[PDB]
RNA sequence: ACCGGCGGACGGCUCAGUAACACGUCGGUAACCUACCCUCGGGAGGGGGAUAACCCCGGGAAACUGGGGCUAAUCCCCCAUAGGCCUGGGGUACUGGAAGGUCCCCAGGCCGAAAGGGAGCCGUAAGGCUCCGCCCGAGGAUGGGCCGGCGGCCGAUUAGGUAGUUGGUGGGGUAACGGCCCACCAAGCCGAAGAUCGGUACGGGCCGUGAGAGCGGGAGCCCGGAGAUGGACACUGAGACACGGGUCC
């Protein structure tokens, strides 16, 4: 899978960076979140504590996908601003 | 509305000068009473997540809200429903962004950005006059607020002047009046924000209105009632208009 | 004195305080001109007026008529057959909701 | 006709509660709410009820009761006969709510056969 | 858990009643009310009181409910000042098309406020410095009340109808104008261009059909109206004669 960089935004008053990318992988089925955010990861330099992939979806007869990322710059905030059940579904927390 | 106030508003029916997806959802946020009236302003939240999409979901809107991140004619507001109007200074100052809330070219709010010498100052429709006790003379503006002054001064201020305030402090710094030659910026109607110089004024009987005349930069001639009109400058505009 | 109508006021004086030129009355609204009808109460007429209304199936006119009650000033005091303005003003009993200002024409 | 008396000594907070009858009970039917009556005259061992020295010639009056369904007694009807009024406050009603009114059934003045309980304190 | 504050009058449901200022549209209120919100101008002085919770004893088959003891507040009550309202006599400062309006000076009356309270830091302490608050006045905003002109069904095998009825003078009542209701004086008001009476039906944006002109419908979504088993009537409140609050038949 190749991915590709299309929009970094810097948002000072949340704290935080916004990602959105596409993945480019014909034959091949949907990338899971670990691989996606491995390779973000690897690609920005960024602590993969403090990274949350809000989404990756794919198309009808497309042989690409597109995702969504936020990146936070401190763990106390991230805890403060995201909704529990996306931190869940990232393995970031343990569910109760 | 059978035995009281109405406190919902649903997406269908709300104003026309919004940007806002009318199918999207069902419900609306009904704006506080305030400072403008209903048909020329727009609710805080819509600003904060809609127009700039510093945020997403109206919950993390409220934590950016009342951590006091954005100004309104200098002010810390905090109330997400608190309405915006026409004329008003939007400032971010930890981002350092400053707009002005103007109308559209087909009646709706956009956000005009300006300069941060420009962001102190704001202009005032003396939309009413009267006498107060102790022989003063208050003024109250077309947003809703009010001034004073002594009765030395009782001429120097008439109906459809515009007065630039400094805003937070409020404190006059100039006058500007409604005559012939003055520069307009009309706000409302079927010729909304167009500009241009006074020419002619009429009145008739009977309470009717009052209607101006207005030739704009290529020297075309148009009609507008007066109350639409907003004085803007003297022969040219003392604030940046788009 | 002026109040806004841009015509001439009656030549004598009255003490109703019902009248818009010489006692309390306001004058805010709509003003027709008609012809009356009829004045048999005190201090009350009967004003009619005329127009024509499109039928649009049949693409023709048809005559109607507005029948209005009206206060009358003694210092007026119009007759049957003239033309008379009336202007509107805050209720004044159960049907009378104008008042007589000026006879533009006497019988 | 007999009663469940509930004696409160004012000066302590604590009541003592016995069951009278016979022809002493006899003697308190008749009385309205706030008369006062010897205590020694009806016939009663105060102070070995209570376990205190009291003084001599102490009576006592009679403050509220409750007849033998439930209801109470509300001072400011005259008689001895059982109503239904419209109350809005007072003995014989908790409103729970600002402005509430309610039709309540409530008894007289007069003590009567009905009566079962009979609350008085004592006066020194 | 209890006292106390705010909300529970919005939202949700249905179309029985209603041919009417119910609805659509243009106007008016100089004839009116408005808790929460915004701006400007001012104020926060001195006293008093009870009671829930809690302890003792209970009554009643229950729904409910009694007596005694003790206590606090942004709970309740007084005094002052500010302030509000009515009427008479002057002056002309404001808005407006036009002042029974606003402003200033005398005079006789009646009504009549407030919680410097709470939280955190620097304070050894003394006191600050932020944050949330309480009362009065002028204006706005929001949500409404009231009024007018015009527009939209069927029946003559329903032709005369109305007597507080139509208008005037003097009052009462209302937040406010008004036969809205009284006392007194007149004979008016509506009608073959269809009154009155009877039938049927919530009004509109719209929807079905047709080349069009037209003809038919108006449950579902939005705006307005009305109702809570039928018929009458009140308490609290800024707002109700209140669908999950009260009274009678
Ligand atoms: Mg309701
Ligand atoms: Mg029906
Ligand atoms: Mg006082
Ligand atoms: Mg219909
Ligand atoms: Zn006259």
């Amino acid at each position: 899978m190749e991915i590709k960089i299309t929009e970094v935004k810097e948002n000072k008053l949340i704290g935080r960076k916004e990602i959105y990318f596409e993945i480019y992988h014909p034959g091949e089925p949907t990338p899971s979140r670990k691989d996606v955010k491995g390779k973000l990861v690897a690609m920005l330099d960024l602590n993969p504590e403090t990274t949350v992939i809000q989404y990756i979806r794919s198309y009808f007869g497309s042989y690409k996908s597109k995702g969504y990322a936020k990146y936070y710059y401190d763990k106390d905030r991230m805890l403060y601003i995201e909704p529990e059940y996306i931190l869940i579904r990232d393995g970031i927390i343990e569910k109760k | 509305a059978r035995k009281g106030p109405k406190r919902h508003l649903k997406r269908l029916a709300a104003p026309t000068s919004w940007y806002i997806e009318r199918k999207a959802y069902k419900w609306a946020v009904r704006p506080r009473p305030g400072p403008h009236n209903m048909r020329t302003s727009i609710p805080l939240l819509y600003i904060v997540r809609d127009y700039l999409g510093y945020a997403k979901t109206a919950r993390e809107a409220r934590k950016i809200l009342n951590e006091g991140k954005f100004l309104v004619d200098g002010r810390v507001r905090k109330d997400y429903k608190f309405p915006v109007g026409i004329m008003d200074v939007v400032s971010i100052p930890e981002t350092g962004e400053h707009y002005r809330v103007l109308p559209n070219r087909i009646g709706k709010l956009i956000l005009h950005p300006i300069s941060e010498e420009e962001a102190n100052i704001k202009p005032l429709r003396i939309r009413n006059k009267r006498m107060v006790k102790g022989a003063k003379i208050q003024l109250n503006f077309h947003d809703g607020t009010n001034h004073l002054i002594p009765l030395s001064e009782k001429d120097n201020y008439f109906t459809s002047y515009t007065v630039l305030m400094k805003v937070p402090e409020r404190e006059i710094l100039e006058v500007l009046p409604f005559e012939k030659g003055a520069y307009v910026f009309v706000t409302q109607g079927k010729n909304v924000a167009r500009k241009g110089r006074i020419v002619e004024i009429k009145k008739f009987p009977m309470g009717w209105p009052d209607v101006v005349t207005i030739e704009d930069e290529e020297g075309e001639l148009f009609d507008t009632l007066k109350e639409y009109a907003f004085v803007v400058g003297r022969d040219k505009p003392r604030i940046s208009l788009p | 004195r002026d109040i806004g109508l841009r015509i001439q006021p009656p030549a004598e004086k009255c003490d109703d305080p019902k009248c818009p030129w010489h006692g309390h009355l306001k004058i805010h609204g709509r003003v027709f001109e008609g012809i009356v009808v009829s004045d048999k109460p005190r201090k009350t007429v009967t004003v009619e007026r005329q127009y024509y209304h499109y039928l649009k199936k049949y693409e023709r006119y048809e005559l109607r008529r507005s029948r209005i009650h009206a206060h009358n000033p003694p210092c007026i005091n119009a007759k049957v057959g003239d033309r008379v303005l009336i202007a509107e003003t805050r209720p004044l009993s159960k049907t009378k909701h104008f008042v007589v200002v000026a006879v533009l024409e006497r019988a | 006709a007999t009663f469940k008396l509930v004696i409160s000594d004012p000066k302590t907070g604590i009541a003592k509660q016995i069951e009278i009858t016979g022809p002493e009970a006899e003697k308190l039917i008749g009385k309205r709410i706030g008369d006062q009556i010897p205590v020694k005259e009806l016939g009663i061992n105060l102070n070995e009820l209570f376990g205190k020295e009291f003084p001599e010639d102490v009576k006592m009056e009679i403050r509220g009761g409750t007849d033998k369904d439930g209801f109470p007694m509300r001072p400011d009807i005259h008689g001895p006969r059982r109503v239904r009024i419209l109350l809005s406050k007072g003995p014989g009603f908790r409103p729970k709510e600002k402005g509430e009114r309610r039709k309540k059934t409530v008894r007289g003045n007069t003590i009567s056969p009905e009566i079962v309980q009979v609350n008085v304190k004592l006066v020194y």
